[PDB]
């Protein structure tokens, strides 16, 4: 409308713009982590079933 | 070689699957060798998220899943040298010095 | 026939209802027959936001959920034929050749 | 108010309606599919509880 | 009666506080009555912010969160009367006939 | 047909109204068909000031708004064949090659 | 763009700032109890099955 | 003194550690004497996790796992004073009367 | 003492940065003090933009932010007395009489 | 090299175009290499109008959009050396001490 | 009543005059009534100079200024009955069928 | 002291020059005091053409421009005192009670 309407926006897009964007890695990395320790806590029920049927742990690959 | 097992000695099959994008090695006393006659008494086998900064691993006569957490290594899988996993040998290892930790 | 179950063979409510938009498609061996002395050993079940492009699916014996991720289809419920769901029949499925992953 | 004024209040709102509005569409097809494997990784529990009581899963419908 | 708890039975604080502007009404079996040897085996739940046109509720034994969504009232709480809100009893209702819905 | 929506699929009113002067001309997948159970993944929408030598518009898939500005027109609606607008069909239209440029 | 656009903003933002983020300290120390208590249980057996060896509990430390 | 055993009588390994962050502490009748002639009838162990606010103990001869449950030590470990564990003596205890409890 | 943590005790970067003109101050229980032995059980923390006539604060144990909304301050930094932030101590604050509000 | 991506690793769009009159430049660990097998873990990108006495910058770990406002350059793009630009390699840059600036 | 409000119901003055001889007229739902307890979801208001041939309005849930620019009064303000202004009651006006108009 | 601003804070150049022949007053909090670390909330400025009988005013916190129109003055400037401008301090005066006009 009037440029000092105009001028009042273009100083507030301007802090919209910068709100400290946290930094999303190490919030997403612990997931990764916790799925891998997750998977070694069941692989380790699979091995131990697996002997009290063979009395050996599975042969490689 | 190193590789999670796809089937047990007596035939059936290892009925469990890693997750999404988890790089796994697992290592025992007689490697591959189905031979029908041996028996593996222990395992030592290890994880980690392709994209995650740890690498998780237990062996047999342990309780306790080991980490080392080396924000170094974060694109790898365990199949390379330089994540200090628990390769083919110190496959029992019921003690720990100073390599890796999970108690306080 | 297809659905999600209402009931289990013991005559109680399945206590889970799906989603506020999700189709959802189950099948098990013996079908809808709640004849009181059969038994189901098994199930392949799929699912898909109406809105989503991916169907998410899962069988008895697999750990993973299986995705397939066609941009294609995006406004389809798992009812539809053009959606390569997991029918009656392949309801075991241990493992996958070449048509969905979710593996790396 | 002048002319001069009214040049640039309409050489701002040009450039204030052009700002690359980004395509929304992909972020949100993301919601609707976590929505979808989340309930189908819960309705696997409900399926593998009623084994566990019943000997078999529910029949279909 | 009818507001959101402020204990729970074992004398813990109930550890949760509501949004700037939304009034919260809760329903249970036996009430207020903290008679240290009750239980509530059930609730009925629901919300709505004082300036929103949705009231949203829950119940114990049901998935989802159900809404009604009526334009009329814009500037109430679920104290009132005309918000068609799940008062005292009603306060399981695994399933909804052909009032409220959050489904397809 | 080709008009701006005056109304949404859950029967809302569409909240916007044109300024003073202004021809819209607006399009979808599935034209004016207010079935109840259609979905238009997509629009394609244009306007020009009647007394204004530009038509701008945009569609669904695109960021930035693209004109034209041919001197020529400048008592034209966009209802008119020579505006060179964006009709029925091409209604993605995520690139340009030659035709009208909003870029450097 | 507008002023009033930039006044709902502002007005949504403070909104979706403040949604009655919940007390996540109870929800966590009843799992670092449930560890002490499998333990524990877990423990005795240990020390009931070197009982049925010596004919004694293990000596302290 | 005082601390989860390493070795059993009979020379061999404990075969059990302890969870990443809880601390134990162990009591029996003859201390840590690994005289190779003594007999140890009885024990009394605790188990608390660092973080938590329940310290857990059971002795010899009884059933159930017994608790405290105080909200004031959050940050402390079973070696400390007040914490309220079962010391070396009382290490039978097959009977409680008002301290701690896990029966209704 | 009293400003924004660079590092958490594990020797970790906060992760975490203030936007161009705000100023913030944290408290918590044991300081400054990156002793490598000692937990922070709690926190409070507030903020304010250096041009604003609000004070913005949280505590560990409360949901909702809580604000002053003083028209007086308006070119003040949280660091000044006359802003009537949460100090050192009262640093848990589950709860508000009279002073600062965010309910309705 | 340097420019906008116009497609993620995955195959996919990069779905964003930018303003009517800006320059952007853009750079990651692997450059431009779509190997299908690699991973960038950073970028830095940065803009300005060409008409604008202000180049804008952010990199993978920061908050905060950084300026530099230097009236000399108003008809440039952040192409020209002469705009003291973020250019390959200083791609994290957590931390900036003495040339770049948006805090107070 | 009827008059441009000076303040709004939070108490603080309504920071705006108008131009230096223009009469204005402002209807809402509940009148002057400032009880610190009300929502005007509403409002209808009007402006004319009062040496004008037009009167302009405007009311909450429209776009566009509708003007009525009778030659007759020229030297009334909008306080005068034959105006045909927007009084109480009418106030929101979603739609206008014969009497102003803005658009083409 | 009191003259039109050469400069602002930022220490750029304050871009407007006045008319051929007009007297301008300025008045602000903090005096022509160029700190670098203080803010001036406010300002009241005045103008009168050195030949005209009007001198004409504004604050920060107003709308209108309020004359006084005085035909007595008219070889003036508005440094002389008897003009009736508004100086130093009366710096906002967001209301006026009969001293100077510009409404109806």
């Amino acid at each position: 409308f009037t440029l000092i309407e105009l001028l009042i926006v273009v100083a507030i897009i301007g802090i919209l713009a910068a709100i400290a964007i946290p930094q999303f890695s190490a919030y997403r990395v612990k997931a990764y982590n916790s799925a891998a320790s997750s998977d070694l806590r069941n692989l380790k029920t699979a091995l131990e079933s697996a002997f009290a049927d063979d009395q050996t742990y599975p042969p490689e690959s | 070689a190193g590789k999670i097992p796809t089937t047990t000695m007596g035939g059936k099959d290892f009925t469990f699957k890693p997750s999404t994008n988890v790089s796994v090695s697992y290592f025992t006393t007689n490697g591959a060798t189905s031979t029908a006659g041996t028996v593996n008494t222990d395992y030592a086998v290890n994880t980690k998220n392709s994209s995650g900064n740890r690498v998780f691993t237990s062996t047999n006569n342990t309780s306790n899943i080991w980490y080392i957490e080396n924000d170094a290594w974060k694109g790898k899988a365990v199949s390379d040298s330089d994540v200090t996993a628990l390769g083919t040998g110190d496959v029992g290892k019921s003690d720990f010095s100073g390599t890796e930790w999970k108690s306080q």
